[PDB]
């Protein structure tokens, strides 16, 4: 009773772009080994047949033509760029005789990976799509859109706001224009918030070794205020799990944390300006720490390493590379994915390509009242953290 | 208790092996083993493999709906080895199959009888492919016939009718085959799966679709078969050949159904439809004669298939073979058929005659070469029927078509495509070329070819070999063969 | 928009010769609208709306020729007076014979010669291609349409070219070339249109059928296609053509602001 009958298609930009190179920043190249897996669930599959979902993608990818390109490497006197050839994004059609409501309230290990396509910048580097969209119908009349999006292309505000310009397209409203016309140009020691790993050739995914797994949890507004009654919300439920993971593994005094702050955003829609920085529990054990102070720790004891990560020459892995890394995205328009009138019942984001340190993404819920948090863990580890969190 | 071994009888109606296994009382294990390495040169080709992959899936569900666990799919290079692993693995008493008639199966299958009877298996074989067994029809001295007319005249005058088609089992009992494993068979190169699946635009393999195509032909173009059977510009024939090659349809049902249509038409005064049935059964009898020939006068070494063309000096020219496969010969009736053979896996019998006659009369390439291509591109690629066709068009049969002779393409065009609509459907380039020259564009005046928007050599090819050169080279090649033949 | 089926009325040459009263078409369709509306058939009701709009385009065809006729100060396609046309009779002949290597272009170019008719959207595919890819004199492909269209209509041919060249505000965007897979997906989702007119490509899977030159050699051979011998190679490449497009448009806008 898994999801079945995949049959895949391509969509391209409506105009042919031509000889055109998209130079990507070194902040782009800094995340070349990480991949977002966003899945949006919809009560109704009604009126959203595959041609209605596919048809708007053509005008959409004329505004976002570099995501329909593929990767090449220039020679040195080897920095990679996006060949402006319209390879297009692959669309995967699949169904599941599951009722979607059943499956979202299941706490299922690995459904994020069942409803988004499984592939990364990989062995065939020069013909690998930057984006895949999988359309999964259910027998409930439900429909989940799982997007497999390379982080090299763009950050998560960039990923999430381009997908909804697509939904703005579909429903007949006019998106506000794409911005990529200030071109990206290039620019020490291994920054501590990231982690060095060996020359990466043509498959840009670091094998984790010990099998990682997705899982996520609702934290409601009631626990949102016992949070209060004990630094904003995201770094206290960031702090919640940071120590919870620390009684799981122990060596959890360093942690880096990813920030989707709109105040540092260039305005350009295909960028990579999420801000990167270390956290260290010097005073005492995070496993021995009371949550209200590691929360206090993750607000002002923040360290700006973002400028230095992009200037790193060499392959690094930041989410789950060096420390555990918490995720700042709670303020990203994920329930703006309005299919004409329908906005989702459920949105959850996963990831892969994140090292064995694990990572936790902190992002909003349907009501804007609590939060949803996805945790990447060494799979043997979610056994206990679910108990570990169950008290909280 | 009883194994039912499927081979080229992928149907459930009038299948004497399966219908006698079910009526024995015990269980029935239905299975198919894919042992192509045993077929030597006659290893099933590309598109014939694509048919079996769908036909077997289709026969699986049919079997499962009748009370089966599965069709057991075994893989091997020796059929006995895989068959007697299965008699052991699945532990049976008996092995039932319906016997074939090709030279490969005839002696492979008697090695199986003994191989299996040495490990204590009882074996029985049944008739599933012929109205009459080849030994059942002989002349007045008890000898095989050597020409088709006396042979088919005999079957039509046999003292008994072809056995009526048996019913399918009420249901079959297989027992628990949750134990028994089935080998996932591989019929398609990964590289070819995407173009193989486009064959479904024109065809749907399966016992069920064979049955719908028969009642479609019976209630449709069968009444005009007497007058239209030679035309390739309409659907004039039954389109049953791939279904019949894989045994997905009973020929004894077709015989019986057609004989009933004839009796009714005869009582309705429909004399032209009554002769239509006479002539269509004759076509069913040509399939009977293909088995009768491979059983009574098999390929030997003392005298092979095309033995009369031993000293024939063939043109060896891979370039010419490439142009022929691609339908760029410049002969429109030939090109049109070579395009349709590639696109659908099927050709009207007379377009087969045209493309194959052109192959050995104008290009004069080794008939083997074209026999092999046919094997890889035809959905109904049938050992005995292909042998009979090539033997017919090259003149190895006394029945066959004259050797020292080339057809005028207008003779072919007027018989199989009188209005040129076959050429125009498959070569749209020549749509505006009048019927008067559409089968020999090289003869048209430039004005007429300019009016038709045709530039011979850019828009549509020139004749790769001109007829008068082909005939001159044919007489020089036969005289070369006939001075050589006497030298022995 | 589909061309893989008989989706439009095929009343085109009849209406040009006044063999059928447009006023009768109007009245009958309008009354068909009323019955369907009353039958809850909203899609069908919506359909007559668009079909009458297609009738109105023929009205607008005469409107533009009555009110804004064109002879000398703004003749038809006056805005590209200053365009550097590729004068290449070889390329023209290859466009005429449907030997361009672009299937949807070649398919439609065969049907045009075969049946003297083309679907509207295919009328733009082979026309957009003629002026934005091969970039030959639009006056040239105009005279070919005039000779090979049964519904060869002075005003409506005028409108149709003005539309694809961008000669008027309703028209199509100029510095821009349609990706063939965009055309194919809107006008031919299963590639059955060009499989029917180019049986050579029958075995080419639908994914590549509108752009065979981007297919892996392993796929081309599995379909029995060999670009250059079996089916032609793209006479002009797209990259080399939008490049040429910029070099031809700004050269002209440079010529534009210089007079
Ligand atoms: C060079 C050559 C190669 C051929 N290769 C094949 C082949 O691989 N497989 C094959 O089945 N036929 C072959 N034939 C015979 C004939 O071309 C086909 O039987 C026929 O074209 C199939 O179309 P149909 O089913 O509509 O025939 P119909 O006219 O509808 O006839 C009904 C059935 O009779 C049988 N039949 C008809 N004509 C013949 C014949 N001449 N010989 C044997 N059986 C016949 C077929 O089973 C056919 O389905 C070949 C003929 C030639 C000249
Ligand atoms: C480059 C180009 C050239 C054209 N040349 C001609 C021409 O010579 N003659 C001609 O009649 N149409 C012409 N058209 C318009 C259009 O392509 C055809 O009218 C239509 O495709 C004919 O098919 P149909 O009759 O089935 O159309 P339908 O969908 O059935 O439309 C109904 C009728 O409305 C009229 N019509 C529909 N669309 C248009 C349109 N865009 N412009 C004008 N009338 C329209 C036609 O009379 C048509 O028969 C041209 C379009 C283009 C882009």
């Amino acid at each position: 009773g898994a999801v079945h009958g995949h049959r895949l298609s391509t969509v391209v930009p409506s105009s042919v772009t031509g000889e055109v190179d998209y130079a990507l920043a070194d902040a782009d190249l800094a995340f070349k080994l990480h991949y977002l897996r966003g899945v949006y669930y919809y009560r109704s599959g009604d009126g959203l047949a595959t041609k209605v979902l596919k048809d708007p993608m053509f005008p959409w990818l004329d505004d976002h033509f570099p995501v329909a390109g593929r990767v090449r490497r220039a020679e040195a006197e080897r920095r990679p760029y996006i060949k402006c050839n319209d390879c297009g994004v692959r669309i995967v059609e699949a169904r599941c005789d599951r009722d979607m409501a059943e499956w979202i309230r299941d706490a299922a290990p690995g459904r994020i990976r069942q409803l988004c396509y499984d592939k990364v910048l990989g062995p065939e580097l020069f013909f690998s799509p930057l984006l895949y969209v999988q359309i999964t119908n259910f027998k409930c009349g439900g429909l989940a859109l799982g997007f497999s999006w390379a982080h090299l292309i763009g950050d998560i505000p960039s990923a999430a706001t381009c997908f909804n310009k697509w939904a703005q397209i579909l429903s007949g409203k006019k998106p506000e224009a794409t911005v990529l016309t200030p071109p990206n140009q290039p620019l020490p020691a291994a920054p501590r918030s990231v982690k060095q790993v060996g020359p990466m050739e043509d498959l840009w995914l670091v094998p984790a070794g010990r099998d990682m797994a997705c899982y996520s949890f609702h934290v409601s507004d009631a626990v949102l205020k016992k949070l209060h009654q004990q630094a904003g919300t995201f770094e206290l439920v960031s702090a919640l799990v940071w120590q919870a993971v620390a009684k799981i593994r122990g060596d959890v005094d360093t942690v880096t944390v990813v920030r989707a702050d709109a105040a540092a955003r260039s305005g350009k829609s295909l960028a990579n300006e999420m801000k990167v920085g270390y956290v260290e529990s010097a005073g005492s054990s995070p496993a021995k720490t009371d949550v209200a102070e590691l929360a206090a720790l993750l607000a002002k004891n923040v360290v700006d390493e973002t400028a230095a990560v992009a200037a790193f020459q060499g392959d690094v892995l930041v989410y789950g590379g060096a420390n555990l890394t918490l995720v700042d995205m709670e303020q990203v328009d994920l329930y703006g994915l309005e299919i004409k009138g329908q906005r989702p019942v459920y949105v959850e984001y996963g990831m892969d390509g994140v090292g064995d340190e694990g990572a936790v993404l902190v992002q909003p819920d349907a009501d804007g009242r609590g939060r949803l948090v996805t945790v990447v863990l060494p799979g043997d580890e979610i056994d206990s953290l679910r108990a570990a969190l169950g008290s909280a | 208790r009883i194994v039912v071994w499927f081979r080229r009888d992928l149907r459930v109606e009038d299948n004497p092996a399966l219908a006698a296994a079910a009526r024995a009382g015990g269980e029935v294990v239905p299975a198919y083993v894919w042992s192509p390495e045993e077929e030597g040169p006659y290893y099933p080709g590309r598109v014939s493999r694509w048919w079996i992959s769908q036909s077997l899936n289709h026969l699986d569900a049919s079997l499962r709906r009748l009370g089966a666990g599965k069709l057991v799919t075994r893989r091997s290079a020796d059929a006995a080895v895989a068959l007697l692993q299965l008699v052991r693995d699945t532990g049976a008493t008996h092995v039932y199959f319906n016997h074939l008639y090709d030279p490969i199966s005839l002696v492979r299958d008697r090695r199986l009888k003994e191989m299996l009877a040495a490990e204590g298996i009882v074996v029985q074989s049944f008739n599933s492919d012929l109205l009459y067994e080849p030994w059942e029809v002989v002349d007045d001295e008890g000898q095989p016939f050597t020409m088709f007319d006396p042979f088919w005249n005999r079957c039509l005058s046999m003292p008994y009718d072809p056995p009526a088609p048996l019913l399918p089992p009420k249901r079959i009992n297989s027992g628990d085959l949750s134990m028994c494993p089935s080998e996932d068979l591989i019929f398609e190169d990964e590289s070819e799966r995407g173009s193989n699946a486009l064959l479904a635009r024109a065809w749907t393999p399966g016992w069920q679709n064979a049955d719908k195509a028969l009642t479609a032909f019976l209630n449709g173009p069968l009444a005009d078969y007497s007058v239209n059977r030679k035309k390739a510009d309409s659907a004039s024939t039954s389109l049953l050949s791939p279904h019949l090659h894989f045994g997905e349809l009973s020929v004894r049902k077709v015989f019986h159904l057609v004989r009933m249509k004839q009796l009714v038409w005869s009582n309705e005064g429909n004399h032209a439809a009554e002769e239509s049935c006479t002539l269509f059964l004759r076509s069913i009898g040509l399939r009977e004669y293909s088995r009768y020939l491979s059983f009574n006068h098999p390929s030997s070494h003392e005298r092979p298939l095309l033995a009369h063309l031993r000293f024939f000096p063939w043109v060896v020219d891979e370039s010419y073979f490439k142009i022929w496969r691609q339908g760029r010969t410049g002969y429109p009736l030939v090109d049109a058929g070579m395009r349709e053979l590639w696109a659908t896996g099927w050709l009207h019998d007379r377009i087969r005659v045209v493309v194959a006659s052109f192959f050995v009369k104008v290009l004069q390439l080794p008939a083997r070469w074209g026999m092999k291509y046919f094997w890889d591109t035809l959905l109904d690629a049938d050992l005995e029927s292909d042998a009979l066709g090539w033997q017919y068009i090259t003149g190895s049969l006394p029945d066959g078509r004259e050797l020292d002779r080339i057809d005028n393409p207008q003779f072919e065009g007027y018989k199989f495509d009188p209005h040129g609509e076959y050429v125009r459907r498959w070569i749209p380039e020549l749509a505006r070329l009048p019927t008067e020259w559409i089968h020999h564009p090289w003869d048209a005046p430039v004005s007429v070819l300019q009016a038709a928007g045709i530039e011979l050599g850019s828009n549509y090819p020139l004749p790769i070999v001109e007829l008068d050169a082909a005939k001159g080279r044919l007489q020089a090649a036969l005289s070369e063969m006939w001075q050589l033949e006497a030298a022995s």
